[PDB]
C-alpha cells in the first residue's frame, strides 16, 4: 500500500504532496481546485509503431479489471484499436462495457484484425500503465474500441492563475498476435498489402499508399499480392520535434527498390 | 518530495481536451435532444512549459501509478469516481479534525488582526485613567 | 438572487411521497423477509403555500434545469448520487478552506463572549493594584 | 458549464443561492438538512392529454443517457406508459435498466401501444426536462415503465422547522407515434374504440366507457368498432381547481351526438 | 450507550483477513499483470479480547442491522460505497457547521495557550510604567 | 429510521455513538481512521451444520436485492454454496453478478445441490443477517457462489494503536428444499451417500467419509448405496472451545452400529 500523491505548486515549481502534509498557507476553498488529468505515453517518447506497442501488452487470467475516471487528456498522435480473435473463430477481447466510448482525439487510428492464441481471460498493460478512452481510465482491453497508452495524475490548483481535428484510419492485418512469433501487414485494399516493419512511420505508410493507388499497383487479380520493402529505402526523433520508387513482381511476392 | 523528470524525452507543449465548466448555453444547445452529440461536447487548449509544470506533470503521473494501482487493487468498486472527493475530505479532517490550539503549528487560526484589537485598547482604561 | 415564478399557472398545494426518516420498526417489519415490497415503503404528507414556498420552489426546479443537464452531460457516471455530498464539502471548504483570520468577514469565528472573558479580567489586576 | 443553484430560506422567502455565498449565521449541521426533491410539470399548467403529453418527446441518437437520483416527489394525476414498435415490428424503446421502476403515485396511468418510425437511438423530452421514475431522473424513456414528466431541485432546510391511493390505468392505440400525423384510439375493449380528441379529460374517458358498458354500445362481432364524437357535446382549468347520449352505426364506423 | 454483549456465546478471539495497507510494493508485484491473482491479496492477522473489545464488536454489529437494513430499503443505489465518507462529512458538519463561539461547549477551540500568549504580556505595559 | 451507530472506544471500552455526540477531545484526522467489518454468526454460537443453517433462509418477491461493503472479515470454519433448481430444472437461484466473489476464508464449504419449490424471486436471511461475499454484503443468495452469514459494524480508531489456509469442499444432494420436509445426503462418492443428521460434526463426515472409503464399503454396482447411522454412535460446544464400526446391508439401504 501507499498513500496516492498529490500535485501542488510551490516556489514556481511543480512538488508531490498530499493532503496531510501542506501548510495552512495552502489554500483549498472548492472541489472545482482539485483535477485529475490522463497524459499519455507519447509524450515521454516510448516507440508508437505497431510491431512495439503491441509487445508490451499480454494476456493474464486471474485479475479483475478495474477503471478509474479522468476529467481532461491530450491530443494523441497514435491510438489503436483492436479486433483479435483466435484461430478457432472465438473472440480475444471482451466487448465494450456501457459507456466506455473511444479516446476523443487521435491523428492517426491504427486499427489491428488478426488472430493469436490469446492465453488469458483480460489484455493488460506489461509496464502497469493504463488504457486511456473517453475520460475512463481501464486496466484492460476492450474489443474494437480506440484507446491510447497513458498514466493518471492528480492535481491542487493555486487560487489565482496564469486548427480543425483530423483522424485518419490505418488499418492492419495480424497472424501469431500476443506472441514471440508475430507478422504484420498493412493494408492498402482488400487484396494488396505491405509487409511491415517498425521503422515505417504513419506518414510514410500514408504516402507508399498515395503512390501505390496513383502508380496502379494494386492487385488485378483474385488473389492477394503482398509487396516488400528492400532495406536500403529511406523512413520519416519524436513526433513534436514520389517519382523514384520502381516495383517488381517474383498469393503472390514483390519487391520495390530505389 | 520535488520531481524530477527521469523520461527518455519529453514533450514540452501540452495540447488538451476536456468539457467546458464556465459560460451558460447559447439558445437550446442545453437540451440533449437539441445539444451536440458525444463526439462534440470538448473543448482544446494549448499550455507551454512554463517553470517546467509540463514536463514535472508528465513525471508525477508516472510516479503516480504504483500507489493507484494498487489502490484499484483493493477496492470492489468497478468504476471508481471517489478520488478526489475523499482528498478533500481528507484536507479538511487534517486541519479540523481535532481541537484547534490558537498559536500552535497545527492550527490555521489568525488572530494577528484580534492582538490589534486587544492591543490597541490598552488605552482604552490604562490611559483614560483619570 | 430571488426566485420569480414565471410559470402559466401554480398548483399552490403539495402531496408529496417520501421514505421515513424517523422512529423505529415495528417488530419484524425492518428485516426484508418479512417487511413490505417496493410498493409499500412510502410515506405521504401535504404543505401549503406559506411565505410562497410551494410556488418558488416549482420555479426553483425548473430554473435548476439548465445547469443540472449540462453537468449530466459532462459526466461519465451512469447514475449520480453525489451532488449533495458534494455541496455539503463545498460548503465546509468555502469556510474552513484557508486560514481563518479573526474578525475578518470570511472567518466564522465568534470571540464576543472571549472579550468578556477578557475584558472582565481588567479589573483582575488593574483594581486590585494595592 | 454552470453552478448548480441551491435553495435557501432568508427574510420568510426562498432564495437561489449556493454554498460558496451563504454567510456566517446560516448553519449546516448534517447532510440530512440537504435534500433533493422532484417536482411535476403538471403543476406548471402544461396540458396533459396524451395528444399534448406526446409531442413534447421526440427520438435522437449521438448522446448517451444520464440518470440522477431524487429523494421525494410529488403524488401525480397524470403518469405514461409506453410500449411503441416500428412497423416492422422491432421494439423502439430500451428496456428498463436494473433498479429503475415506475413513478409510485399516479391517479391516471396512461398506457399507450403502437406503431411509429422511432427515427432515433434514445427518446428525449424536447424541452429539456427529465422523466421521472421511482426516486431516479432520466433524460429518455424505458419500455413499459411508467413515468412523469418533472424537473429537480436541490434545498438546505433551516435548523428549525415549521385517504388511501386510487390508480386506475387508461389504454391507447396509436399509429404514426413521433410524427406530425399521429393518430389515437381510446380502448374500451379489444374490439371496441373511441377515437380520441385532445379535450377528452381523463373522468370523460372512464364515464363514456362506463355508458358504453350499460348501454350495451360494445361490438357484438369479429370486426373492430370505433366510434366518433361530435363536436357540440360537453367534457369536462387545471385538475386542482348519463342518459342524454344517443349511438347511431354507418371496420365499422360510427358516431355519438346528443 | 454502553454495549451488553447478549448472545449465547462469544468467540473471544478474532482471526481476520483483510488487504494491506502500507508498505511498497516488492519489485514488480504492483503491476496487475505480474501481479497476484484475487485469492493472494489478503494478509491475516489475529487480536485477543483485550478490554473486551472482541465481544463488544460482535454485538456491536449484531446491534447495527436494523439501521442499517432500514437504509439499505430506503436508497435506491444497487450498490453503497458510501456510508465511512458521508460519516466523515458528518463529523465536520456538528462542529464547524456554524459560527464558533469560543468558550462555548460546541466550539473545538483551544485559546489556553492564547491567554498566556495576552497574559503573560500583562506585565508588557503595567509594569514597565516609569 | 435509525441512525447507524459507531463504535468508538472510551474509558477502556467499546461504545456506540456517532459523529454528532462526540466531545472535542475525540480527534479523527484521516477517513483511514474509519472502518467497515463483518463478523460471522459463527461466533456467536449458531448452530452451523446444513440442517439447521438452511432452516434461517426463505424465498420471498417483491423485495429488491441491496448490497454493501466491508472492508475486513473473520477467517471462517463453514461455510455454503448452494445449486437449487425446481422440480422442471429452472433455477432458483440468480447468477452471482460482475464482482462479486465467494467469501476467501472458509475451512469448510458445504455444498448443496438439491431441488426445491423455491416460491420466491429472492432468497433472504429469515432473522436480517446479510450473506457474506468477497468484501461485499448482500441480503440475498446467489447461485453457485460461497458466503458465510454475519453482520457488519462500523469504527472509528483511536489516534494510537496497540500457519496455512486449507479449505475442503464437503458435499449434500436435497429434496424439498426450504420446506418443512426437507431432506439431506452427504455424498461419498456419486452412487454412495450417508444420510445426513443435524448433530454430524464437519470432521465427524471427514472421517467417516474415510472409513468407508479404507474399509472397501462404496457402491460396487450401477445403484445408489445410501448408509444410515444408528443412533448409538458417538459425534464429535463451538468449534472454537476408526475400526470399531460394522456395516451391514439391508436404491438400496444399509445401517452403521457400532
Ligand atoms: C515510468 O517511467 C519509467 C522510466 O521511463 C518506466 O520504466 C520502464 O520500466 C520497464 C519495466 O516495467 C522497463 O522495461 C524493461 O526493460 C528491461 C531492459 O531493457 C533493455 O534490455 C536490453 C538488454 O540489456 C537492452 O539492450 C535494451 O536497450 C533494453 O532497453 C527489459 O529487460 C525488460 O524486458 C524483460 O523483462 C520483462 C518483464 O518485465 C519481460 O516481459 C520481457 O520479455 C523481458 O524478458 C523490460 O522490457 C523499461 O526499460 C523502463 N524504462 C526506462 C526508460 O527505464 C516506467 O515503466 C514508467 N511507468 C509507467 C507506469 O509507465
Ligand atoms: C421552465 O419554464 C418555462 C416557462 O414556463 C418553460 O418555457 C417553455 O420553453 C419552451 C421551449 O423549450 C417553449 O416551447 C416553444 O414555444 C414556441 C412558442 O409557442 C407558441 O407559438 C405559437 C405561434 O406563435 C403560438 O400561437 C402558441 O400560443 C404557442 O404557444 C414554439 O414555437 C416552439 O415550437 C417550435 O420550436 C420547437 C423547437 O423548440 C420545434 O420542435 C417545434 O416543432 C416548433 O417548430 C416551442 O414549442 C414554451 O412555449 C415555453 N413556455 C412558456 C410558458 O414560455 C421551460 O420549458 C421550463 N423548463 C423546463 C425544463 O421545463
Ligand atoms: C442479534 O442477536 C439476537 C440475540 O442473539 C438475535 O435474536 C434472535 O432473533 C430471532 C428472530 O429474528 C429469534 O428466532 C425466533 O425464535 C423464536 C423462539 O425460539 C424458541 O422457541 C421454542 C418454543 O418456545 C423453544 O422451545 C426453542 O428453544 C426456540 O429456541 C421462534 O419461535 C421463532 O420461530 C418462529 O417464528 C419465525 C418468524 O420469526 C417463523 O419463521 C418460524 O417458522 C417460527 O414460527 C424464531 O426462530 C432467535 O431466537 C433470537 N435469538 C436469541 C438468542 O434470542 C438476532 O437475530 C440477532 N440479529 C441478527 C441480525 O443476527
Ligand atoms: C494545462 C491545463 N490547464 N487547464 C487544464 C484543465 C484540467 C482539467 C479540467 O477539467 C475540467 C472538467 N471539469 C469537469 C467538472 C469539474 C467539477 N469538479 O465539477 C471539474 C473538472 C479543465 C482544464 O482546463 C489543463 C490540463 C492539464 C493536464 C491535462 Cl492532461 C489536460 C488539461
Ligand atoms: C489545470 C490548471 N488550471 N490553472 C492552472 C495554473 C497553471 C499555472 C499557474 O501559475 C500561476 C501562479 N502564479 C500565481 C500568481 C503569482 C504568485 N506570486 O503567486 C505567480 C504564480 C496557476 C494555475 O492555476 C493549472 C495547472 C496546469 C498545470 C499544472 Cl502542472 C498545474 C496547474
Ligand atoms: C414539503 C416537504 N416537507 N418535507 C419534505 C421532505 C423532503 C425530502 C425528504 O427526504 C427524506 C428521505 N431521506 C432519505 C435519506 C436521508 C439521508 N440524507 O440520509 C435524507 C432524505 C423528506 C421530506 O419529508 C417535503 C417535500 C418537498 C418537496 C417534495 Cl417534491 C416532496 C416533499
Ligand atoms: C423539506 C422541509 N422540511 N422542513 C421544511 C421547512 C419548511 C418551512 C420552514 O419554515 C420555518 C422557519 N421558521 C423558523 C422559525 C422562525 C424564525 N424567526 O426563524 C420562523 C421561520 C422550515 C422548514 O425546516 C422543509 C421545506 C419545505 C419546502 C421548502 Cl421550499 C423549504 C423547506
Ligand atoms: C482486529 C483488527 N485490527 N485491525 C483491523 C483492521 C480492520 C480493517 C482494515 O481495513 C484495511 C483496508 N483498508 C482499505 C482502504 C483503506 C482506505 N480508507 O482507503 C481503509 C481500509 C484493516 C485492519 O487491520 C482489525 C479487524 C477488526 C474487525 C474485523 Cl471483522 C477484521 C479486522
Ligand atoms: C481496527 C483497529 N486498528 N487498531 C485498533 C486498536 C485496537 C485497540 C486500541 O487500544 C489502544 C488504546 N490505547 C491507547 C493508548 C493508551 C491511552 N491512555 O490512550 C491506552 C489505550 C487501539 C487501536 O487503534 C483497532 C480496533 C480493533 C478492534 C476494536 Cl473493537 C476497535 C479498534
Ligand atoms: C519466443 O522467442 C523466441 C522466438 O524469437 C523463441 O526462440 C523462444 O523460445 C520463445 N520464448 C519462450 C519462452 O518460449
Ligand atoms: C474488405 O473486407 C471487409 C470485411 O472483410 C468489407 O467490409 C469491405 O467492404 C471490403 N472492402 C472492399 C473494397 O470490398
Ligand atoms: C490510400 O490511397 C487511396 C487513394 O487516394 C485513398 O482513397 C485511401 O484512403 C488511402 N488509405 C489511407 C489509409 O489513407
Ligand atoms: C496489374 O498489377 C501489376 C502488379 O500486380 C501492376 O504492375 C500493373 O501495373 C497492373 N496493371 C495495370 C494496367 O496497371
Ligand atoms: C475592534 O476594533 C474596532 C475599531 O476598529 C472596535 O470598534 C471594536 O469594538 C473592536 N472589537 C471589539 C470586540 O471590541
Ligand atoms: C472566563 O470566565 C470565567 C468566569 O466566568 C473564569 O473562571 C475563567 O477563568 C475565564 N477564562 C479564562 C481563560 O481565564
Ligand atoms: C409535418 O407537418 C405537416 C403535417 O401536418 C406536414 O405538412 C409537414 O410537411 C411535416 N413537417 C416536415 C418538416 O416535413
Ligand atoms: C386484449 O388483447 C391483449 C393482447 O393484445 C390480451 O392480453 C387480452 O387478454 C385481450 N383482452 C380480452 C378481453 O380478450
Ligand atoms: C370500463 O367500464 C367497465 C364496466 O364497468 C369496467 O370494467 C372497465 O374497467 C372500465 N374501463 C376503465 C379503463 O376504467
Ligand atoms: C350490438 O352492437 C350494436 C352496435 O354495434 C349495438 O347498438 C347493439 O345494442 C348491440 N346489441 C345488443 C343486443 O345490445
Ligand atoms: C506570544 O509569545 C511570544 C513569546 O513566547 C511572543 O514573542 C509573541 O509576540 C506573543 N504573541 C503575540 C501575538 O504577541
Ligand atoms: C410444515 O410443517 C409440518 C411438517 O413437519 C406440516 O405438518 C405443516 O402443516 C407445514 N406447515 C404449514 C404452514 O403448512
Ligand atoms: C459425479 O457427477 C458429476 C456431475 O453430476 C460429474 O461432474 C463427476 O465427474 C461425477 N464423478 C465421478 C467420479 O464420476
Ligand atoms: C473421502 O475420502 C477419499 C479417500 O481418501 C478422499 O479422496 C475424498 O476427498 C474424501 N472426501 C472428502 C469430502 O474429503
Ligand atoms: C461391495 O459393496 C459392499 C456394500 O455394498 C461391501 O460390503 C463390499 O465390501 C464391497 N466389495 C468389496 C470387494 O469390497
Amino acid at each position: 500500500g501507499r498513500s496516492i500523491p498529490l500535485g501542488v505548486i510551490h516556489n514556481s515549481a511543480l512538488q508531490v504532496s498530499d493532503v496531510d502534509k501542506l501548510v495552512c498557507r495552502d489554500k483549498l476553498s472548492s472541489t472545482n481546485q482539485l483535477r485529475s488529468v490522463g497524459l499519455n505515453l507519447e509524450g515521454n517518447g516510448v516507440a508508437t509503431d505497431v510491431p512495439s506497442a503491441t509487445k508490451r501488452w499480454g494476456f493474464r487470467s486471474g485479475v479483475p479489471p478495474k477503471v478509474v475516471n479522468y476529467e481532461a487528456g491530450e491530443w494523441a498522435e497514435n491510438c489503436y484499436n483492436l479486433e483479435i480473435k483466435k484461430p478457432d473463430g472465438s473472440e480475444c477481447l471482451p466487448a465494450a462495457p456501457d459507456g466506455i466510448r473511444g479516446f476523443p482525439r487521435c491523428r492517426y487510428v491504427h486499427k489491428v484484425s488478426g488472430t493469436g492464441p490469446c492465453a488469458g481471460d483480460f489484455a493488460f498493460h506489461k509496464e502497469g500503465a493504463f488504457f486511456l478512452y473517453d475520460r475512463l481510465a481501464s486496466t484492460v482491453i476492450y474489443r474494437g474500441t480506440t484507446f491510447a497508452e497513458g498514466v493518471v495524475a492528480f492535481l491542487i490548483l493555486p487560487q489565482a492563475k496564469k486548427s480543425g481535428y483530423y483522424s485518419t484510419t490505418i488499418r492492419y492485418q495480424a497472424t501469431g498476435f500476443g506472441t514471440n512469433e508475430t507478422e504484420y501487414l498493412f493494408e492498402v485494399d482488400n487484396l494488396t498489402y505491405v509487409q511491415l516493419e517498425s521503422r515505417f512511420t504513419p506518414q510514410f505508410l500514408l504516402q507508399l499508399n498515395e503512390t501505390i493507388y496513383t502508380s496502379g499497383k494494386r492487385s488485378n487479380t483474385t488473389g492477394k499480392l503482398i509487396w516488400k520493402v528492400n532495406p536500403e529505402i529511406d523512413t520519416t526523433w519524436a513526433f513534436w520535434e514520389s517519382e523514384e520508387l520502381s516495383f517488381t513482381v517474383v498469393x503472390x511476392x514483390x519487391x520495390x527498390x530505389x | 518530495e520535488a520531481i524530477v523528470n527521469a523520461q527518455p524525452k519529453c514533450n514540452p507543449n501540452l495540447h488538451y481536451w476536456t468539457t467546458q465548466d464556465e459560460g451558460a448555453a447559447i439558445g437550446l444547445a442545453w437540451i440533449p435532444y437539441f445539444g451536440p452529440a458525444a463526439e462534440g461536447i470538448y473543448i482544446e487548449g494549448l499550455m507551454h512549459n512554463q517553470d517546467g509544470l509540463i514536463c514535472g506533470l508528465r513525471q508525477l503521473a508516472n510516479e503516480t501509478t504504483q500507489a493507484l494501482q494498487l489502490f484499484l487493487r483493493a477496492t470492489t468498486e468497478l468504476r471508481t469516481f471517489s478520488i478526489l472527493n475523499r482528498k478533500a475530505i481528507d484536507f479538511l479532517l487534517q486541519r479540523w479534525g481535532g481541537t484547534c490550539h490558537i498559536l500552535g503549528p497545527d492550527c490555521c487560526i489568525e488572530p494577528a488582526d484580534w492582538t490589534k484589537n486587544i492591543t490597541d485598547k490598552i488605552d482604552q482604561i490604562i490611559h483614560d485613567f483619570v
